[PDB]
RNA sequence: GAAACUGCGAAUGGCUCAUUAAAUCAGUUAUAGUUUGUUUGAUGGUACGUGCUACUCGGAUAACCGUAGUAAUUCUAGAGCU
RNA sequence: UAGGAUAGGGGCCUACCAUGGUGGUGACGGGUGACGGAGAAUUAGGGUUCGAUUCCGGAGAGGGAGCCUGAGAAACGGCUAC
RNA sequence: CCGGCAUCGCGCUCCUAGCCCGGCAUCGUUACUUUGAAGAAAUUAGAGUGCUCAAAGCAAGCCAUCGCUCUGGAUACAUUAGCAUGGGAUAACAUCAUAGGA
C-alpha cells in the first residue's frame, strides 16, 4: 500500500468486540488515541452496541455532537475514539458513570462506579527518564507524560490520577505480594496476586500469579497490571470478581440455577 | 533514479535475481555534492523524507574548527584540501568530504593564544604552569597554518566542521604528508 | 530391505520421489503432454466438419462405424468424431458448427471403433438428442 | 601502531587522545583511556579486549556495534576473510511423512573481533548485530577450541 | 448565500494475479539502524536592547468587469477593481 | 578501510586493498497451464490432490523508464518521454 | 499417585532467606518428553439458543409476556521453527593418563 489504512473490514476487527460477521463489510476502525487500537473500545460500540443507546451509525453522532459522553473527563466527540481498559465514561444528563473493565472471558465490560470512583484513575507507568533541561517525566501506558513524578515511581508500576487536578496522588510499587489483573493473553481479566517474578536477561520477564480461590496460572510483564496494594484491590470487580472458572463449572451454575426457576 | 535496493545484487550464492518489483520512492538516492572549496559559497536545500530538510553545501570558504587540548573552537578560514584517504582525485579537485585533511588560517588560534594588570597577571602566572604546546604545533603556528580535520557532512548539514591534529594523530598525518 | 533408520528420512522421501515416475498415472499427468494433445486439457470443443468417412469396425463385429472427420477451432487440429445414433449422421452436413466431446476411457479408444476417443454432441447449436428425438429441429 | 596499516589513521569515536589531565582510573573511554563495554547476557569480556591495541569499529566489546536479537551456537567452517568467519549450524529437519528426520545445515556469517583467534572447526557462539555487510549480521562473542 | 481564493482529501477503497520458487509469504525476531500528516498527554522567554522588562504595518491576484484568438479542450493572451 | 548517498543499517554506490562466497545436506540453471498464507475436496488411521476469487500479505494498472506534489506515490480515474 | 527425608546427598556471599533450618543461581552441549506462555478472524470441531423444521444466524428469554429484568455473544485443535519449565530412561556429539587435577 502507499499510505495508512483507513477501512477495518468487519471479519478483521478484534475479536472481543463480537461484532456479527453478517452485520456488514466493515468495522469502526478506530482512530488514533490513547489506546492501541486491538485492546481499545471505540465510542460507536460503547453507545450503540452494548448501551443500545443509538440504533444506528448516525445516531452516535447525533449523541456525539451533543456532548453528552465523556471520556476520562473531557468530552470526546471522535465517533471512532480509542477508549480503552480503566477508562471512565460519564454521561452527565443521566447521572451515569462507567469504568471500562475486562471480564474474566477477555472482553470490555462497563462496570458501574459511583461519583466518588470518577474523579480518579489508575495507570501503569511505561518508563521514566529525564527530559530537556534535566526534568524528570514518566509514560503511562495510554500515552499521559507527567512531569516531576515521584523520585520512586520507577517503570512497570501503578499510579492513582485524579482526574481533577490531573497529577499523582498515589502509587503501587510492582512487586511479588501485589493484587493484579491481567490485560493480554488468554488469562486477559484474572485477577490474581504476584507470587513470583523469573528474570531472563534478554528476553521477556514472566509472572507467577496466584487466584484468590486458589487456581495458579502465569503471564508475562507486559501483560500484568496491579491494581491494589496488599491483597486488598483499590478498585472495584465487575460481575465475576476476577475468578476463572472452567466450562464445567459454569454448567453447574446454568443447571443449578435451573431449578429455583 | 539512483537506488538503494538490493535486487540488482547477486545473492551471495552468486544466482542471478529476478526483478519482482518496481524501484520505489524510499530506496532513492541522489547524486553527490562534491562540496567544492571556494569562495562564492553556495548552500542548496533538499526536501527529503518526512517533509525535513538537508543542506546539501556546494561550495563552502569558511569552516569551524575546534583545538581539543586547549578547548578552544574558532570560526577560520579553509586553504587547501592535501590528502584524502579515500581517493587523491578529490585532493586533486579541492573536495570536502568528512575525514579529508584541510590547511586553516589559524589566526584566530593564535590570537585566543595570545591571551592565557595585577589581577591579570596573577592569573596568567595562575596558568603556564601547564604550558606544554609541543613543538609540532609551534612549528605550523610559526608557518601559519594549522593540519585540520573535516568531522561533518558537507554534503549533508551544509558545513565545514572539524578539528585540528593533535599526537598521534598529527603525526601519522606528517609522515603521510612526506 | 526397506530402510528403517531414524535418520533415513530424506533416503526415504527421495526414493518414493524417484519411484513415483514409473507409475503410469502420475507419470501422465506430471509430464505435461496432456497440453499437446487435440483438446489440450479440455472437456469439450468445437469446430468444422470437413468431410463424413464412415469407419469399419474390428474382427470380432462387423458393421460400418459412421464419423465425421472435424477441425477445431482453437488449435486447427483434425479429428474424427463418432456421430452416436441411428440416423443421426444425416443431421451432419458439410461446413457446420459442432461440439465434440471425449468418448470416456479418456483418450483412449472406445469399443469396437478403431482410433476413435471423440464424440458428437451438438450440431449448429442444437443436441443431437434432442434432434434424435425430436424435441428440437435445425 | 600495529593496528596504522592503512590509508587513514584509525582510531575509536569520542575518545580524546592528545588529553591535558589523563588518568588512569576515571572510566573506560574517558582521560584517553581506551573504551571497553560488557555485551551482556552472561557474556565476560575477553581480557585481550580490555588490554587490546587493535581498532575495529565492528567488534562487539570495543566498537559501536550492540548485540541483540538471537544467540545462535555453531561450528566455525571458514576463517578465509578479513576479520569475518563462515560458521556452521548443523540441525536435524523432521519429515512428517515417514516420521524421520534428515540432517541440514545453514551457513551464516559472523563478524570476528581480534580480540579472538579461531582455527578451522571450533565451537563459535555468535549474538545478532545490525546488518554490518551485504551478508553478515551476526557477531563472536565466545570460542571454544 | 451561489461563484472564487485558501485549506484538506484524492497514497484509503475497488479490480486483477502478469512478473515472481529463500523471492513473496507464515510463525518468530530486531531497530542500541530509521521515518511517521493525524489522535492523545506534556511542554515553549532573549526576535535585539550598547541583553538594564517589546521598537511598524506591504503589494497583488482570482470571483467580477471587458477587448480577443483558435476548428477545437476545465486551450489560451491583454486591461480595470478588491 | 575511508567516504558519498539515504529517513536510516548495508557493496547501496566510489577509491584503495585482500581472495574470497555457494555447492551430492543439490548450489547454479530449466519447467511451472506457479502470487504466498488462512484455507478446500476426499478423508478408519497414515495420506493424495487443490488453493485466480470476497480475510491477511505482496504485486500491477497496454510495455518499459523518469518524475512533481505531498507526512505518505516512483501514483497512472497525476505528469514527461519512448 | 506423589511430596518430604534418611543410607556412605562437591559448596556458596548475592533474590527468594524456618521458629542454629528446607528448596541457590554460571566453571559439557543437544535430540526426546512434560507443563506453560504468545499465538487473528472467517473456516473446522463444539457449548447455549424452537429462524415454525432445516441449511442458518448470534441471538434471545421473562416480565403483570405495563415506564423493564436477566442476559449471552463459551470452549477446543493448531505439524515444523522460536521462548520458558520439570524429567534425565533412550540416543547422539564433546571427552582423566603429560595429573597442566581438586
Ligand atoms: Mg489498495
Ligand atoms: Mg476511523
Ligand atoms: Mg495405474
Ligand atoms: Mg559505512
Ligand atoms: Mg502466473
Ligand atoms: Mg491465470
Ligand atoms: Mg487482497
Ligand atoms: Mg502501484
Ligand atoms: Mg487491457
Ligand atoms: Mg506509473
Amino acid at each position: 500500500a502507499r499510505g495508512l489504512k483507513k477501512h477495518l473490514k468487519r471479519l478483521n476487527a478484534p475479536s472481543h468486540w463480537m461484532l456479527d460477521k453478517l452485520g456488514g463489510a466493515f468495522a469502526p476502525k478506530p482512530s488514533s488515541g490513547p489506546h492501541k487500537a486491538r485492546e481499545c473500545l471505540p465510542l460507536i460500540l460503547i453507545l450503540r452496541n452494548r448501551l443500545k443507546y443509538a440504533l444506528t451509525y448516525r445516531e452516535v453522532q447525533s449523541i456525539l455532537m451533543q456532548r453528552h459522553i465523556m471520556v476520562d473527563g473531557k468530552v470526546r466527540t471522535d465517533k471512532t475514539y480509542p477508549a480503552g481498559f480503566m477508562d471512565i465514561i460519564s454521561i452527565p444528563k443521566t447521572g451515569e458513570n462507567y469504568r471500562l473493565l475486562y471480564d474474566t472471558k477477555g472482553r470490555f465490560r462497563l462496570h458501574s462506579v459511583r461519583d466518588e470512583d470518577a474523579k480518579f484513575k489508575l495507570c501503569k507507568v511505561r518508563s521514566v527518564q529525564f527530559g530537556q533541561k534535566g526534568i524528570p517525566y514518566l509514560n503511562t501506558y495510554d500515552g499521559r507524560t507527567i512531569r516531576y513524578p515521584d523520585p520512586l515511581i520507577k517503570a512497570n508500576d501503578t499510579i492513582k490520577l485524579d482526574l481533577e487536578t490531573n497529577k499523582i496522588v498515589d502509587f503501587i510499587k510492582f512487586d511479588v505480594g501485589n493484587v493484579v489483573m491481567v490485560t493480554g493473553g488468554r488469562n486477559t481479566g484474572r485477577v490474581g496476586v504476584i507470587k513470583n517474578r523469573e528474570k531472563h536477561k534478554g528476553t521477556f520477564e514472566t509472572i507467577h500469579v496466584e487466584d484468590a480461590q486458589g487456581h495458579q496460572f502465569a503471564t508475562r510483564l507486559g501483560n500484568v497490571f496491579t491494581i491494589g496494594k496488599g491483597t486488598k484491590p483499590w478498585v472495584s470487580l465487575p460481575k465475576g470478581k476476577g475468578i476463572k472458572l472452567t466450562i464445567i463449572e459454569e454448567q453447574r451454575k446454568r443447571d443449578a440455577a435451573a431449578q429455583a426457576a | 533514479g539512483i537506488s538503494r535496493d538490493s535486487m540488482h545484487k547477486r545473492r551471495a550464492t552468486g544466482g542471478k535475481q529476478k526483478a519482482w518489483r518496481k524501484k520505489r520512492k524510499y530506496e532513492l538516492g541522489r547524486q553527490p555534492a562534491n562540496t567544492k572549496l571556494s569562495s562564492n559559497k553556495t548552500v542548496r536545500r533538499v526536501r527529503v523524507r518526512g517533509g525535513n530538510v538537508k543542506w546539501r553545501a556546494l561550495r563552502l570558504d569558511t569552516g569551524n574548527f575546534s583545538w581539543g587540548s586547549e578547548a578552544v573552537t574558532r570560526k577560520t578560514r579553509l586553504l587547501d584540501v592535501v590528502y584524502n584517504s579515500s581517493n587523491n582525485e578529490l585532493v586533486r579537485t579541492q573536495t570536502l568530504v568528512k575525514n579529508a585533511i584541510v590547511q586553516v588560517d589559524a589566526a584566530p588560534f593564535k590570537q585566543w593564544y595570545l591571551t592565557h594588570s595585577n589581577n591579570v597577571q596573577r592569573k596568567l602566572e595562575k596558568r603556564q604552569q601547564g604550558r606544554t604546546l609541543d613543538s609540532h604545533i609551534e612549528e605550523q603556528f610559526s608557518g601559519g597554518r594549522l593540519l585540520a580535520c573535516i568531522s561533518s557532512r558537507p554534503g549533508q548539514c551544509g558545513r565545514a566542521d572539524g578539528y585540528i591534529l593533535e599526537g598521534k594523530e598529527l603525526e601519522f598525518y606528517m609522515r603521510k604528508l612526506q | 530391505g526397506k530402510t528403517r533408520g531414524m535418520g533415513a528420512g530424506r533416503k526415504l522421501k527421495t526414493h518414493r520421489r524417484n519411484q513415483r515416475w514409473a507409475d503410469k498415472a502420475y507419470k501422465k499427468s506430471h509430464l505435461g503432454n496432456e497440453w499437446k494433445k487435440p483438446f489440450a486439457g479440455s472437456s469439450h470443443a468445437k469446430g468444422i466438419v470437413l468431410e463424413k468417412i464412415g469407419i469399419e469396425a474390428k474382427q470380432p463385429n462387423s458393421a460400418i462405424r459412421k464419423c465425421a472427420r472435424v477441425q477445431l477451432v482453437k488449435n486447427g487440429k483434425k479429428i474424427a468424431a463418432f456421430v452416436p445414433n441411428d440416423g443421426c449422421l444425416n443431421f451432419i452436413e458439410e461446413n457446420d458448427e459442432v461440439l465434440i466431446a471425449g468418448f470416456g476411457r479418456k483418450g483412449h479408444a472406445v469399443g469396437d471403433i478403431p482410433g476413435v476417443r471423440f464424440k458428437v454432441v451438438k450440431v449448429s447449436g442444437v443436441s443431437l438428442l434432442a434432434l434424435f428425438k425430436e424435441k428440437k429441429e435445425k | 601502531m600495529a593496528e596504522q596499516t592503512e590509508k587513514s589513521f584509525l582510531k575509536q569515536p569520542k575518545v580524546f587522545l592528545s588529553t591535558k589531565k589523563a588518568d588512569k582510573a576515571k572510566r573506560p573511554g574517558k582521560a584517553g583511556n581506551r573504551f571497553w563495554k560488557s555485551v551482556g547476557l552472561g557474556f565476560k569480556t575477553p581480557r585481550e579486549a580490555i588490554d587490546g591495541t587493535y581498532i575495529d569499529k565492528k567488534c562487539p566489546f570495543t566498537g559501536t556495534v550492540a548485540i541483540r536479537g538471537r544467540i545462535i551456537a555453531g561450528t566455525c567452517h571458514s576463517a578465509k576473510m578479513n576479520r569475518t568467519i563462515i560458521v556452521r549450524r548443523n540441525y536435524l529437519h523432521f519429515v512428517k511423512k515417514y516420521q524421520r528426520y534428515e540432517k541440514r545445515h545453514s551457513n551464516i556469517p559472523a563478524h570476528i573481533s581480534p580480540c579472538f583467534r579461531v582455527k578451522e572447526g571450533d565451537h563459535v557462539i555468535i549474538g545478532q548485530c545490525r546488518p554490518l555487510s551485504k551478508t553478515v549480521r551476526f557477531n563472536v562473542l565466545k570460542v571454544v577450541p
